[PDB]
């Protein structure tokens, strides 16, 4: 069944005004609250 | 088809030791094989 | 909808004037390509 | 527990069971995780008869969620003319501002609910009211490009 969800609205004009990119906004919100797979590393000889 | 009386052995790193510890293990197995010239002959690594 | 695409803010002028997408373009639902045009006994038609 | 069954009854549009919970004295201002009362849910899912029953049993009409939004905010956004009129009859703050400064008129203007916009103005809406960005219901109608609405807001 449907559940409450936190609808955030990015104001384009206000962002364009302050000189903040939308790419940086979305990456910040998405990476922080959602998680972001950056690249691979080696843990005891295995790619992870 | 290779040759007859010839064998193909694979030494495996099963516990994330590393390349150096596996080399030491190979070197240790090769040295032991060399003390049985009556059973084994030409026991050598295939790699570099 | 076409209304939401119409109100896409492209830039903001120094006098606080919003240059929207509908101010520099006509917004409408239209075919991906306009190459194929079919007619059934002369009248407008489509098909598979 | 009983206040929880009221939230699920007010949302699931069960008129009969919502009234049974009143006989048993269910908390009418029973707020969920997000701070929504039964009135919030009925205004949202468009349950008019549940809204009326609730307000009768002393529902707080100016109840606000964890983001400052009232039932009137939800009625005016989802275009529930009747429900909007009931809340305004029962003394809803027509100039109610949420955390972002968005009013019930702001939301009516955005979704282009001309009939509701007229009810709010009738009841004493402030057209010059601003959100946190300094945009009015008139500013909205121009950007959205609504002519019928913009002439009403003048």
């Amino acid at each position: 069944e449907d559940t409450p969800q936190f609808k955030i609205d990015i104001d384009q004009e206000k962002a364009q005004a302050l000189g903040v990119s939308i790419n940086d906004i979305n990456t910040t919100l998405g990476a922080a609250w959602g998680g972001s797979y950056v690249n691979d590393f080696i843990d005891r000889g295995r790619v992870k | 088809l290779g040759t007859a009386t010839g064998f193909d052995f694979e030494l495996i790193d099963q516990a994330g030791l590393g390349h150096e510890k596996l080399t030491q293990a190979r070197n240790q197995l090769l040295a032991e094989a060399a003390k049985h010239p009556d059973m084994l002959t030409s026991v050598r690594p295939n790699g570099l | 909808s076409t209304e939401e695409f119409g109100k896409i803010l492209l830039k903001v002028n120094q006098d606080g004037s919003r240059v929207l997408l509908r101010d520099v373009a006509k917004i409408e639902l239209g075919g991906e390509n306009y190459d194929i045009i079919a007619e059934f006994n002369g009248q407008p038609a489509s098909g598979l | 527990d009983l206040g929880k069954k009221l939230l699920e009854a007010a949302r699931a549009g069960r008129d009969d069971e919502v009234r049974i919970l009143m006989a048993n004295g269910a908390d009418v201002n029973a707020a969920d995780v997000v701070g929504w009362t039964p009135l919030h849910l009925a205004a949202y899912w468009g349950h008019l008869e549940i809204v009326e029953v609730l307000l009768k049993n002393g529902a707080d009409v100016n109840a606000y969620d964890t983001l400052g939004s009232t039932p009137l905010h939800l009625a005016a956004h989802f275009g529930h003319l009747e429900i909007v009129e009931v809340l305004l009859k029962n003394g809803a703050d027509v100039n109610a501002k949420d955390d972002n400064g968005i009013t019930p008129l702001h939301l009516a203007a955005n979704r282009g609910h001309l009939e509701i916009v007229e009810v709010l103005l009738k009841y004493g809406a402030d057209v010059n009211a601003q959100d946190k960005f300094g945009k009015t219901a008139f500013d909205i109608s121009i950007n959205n490009g609504n002519e019928d609405l913009a002439e009403i807001l003048q």
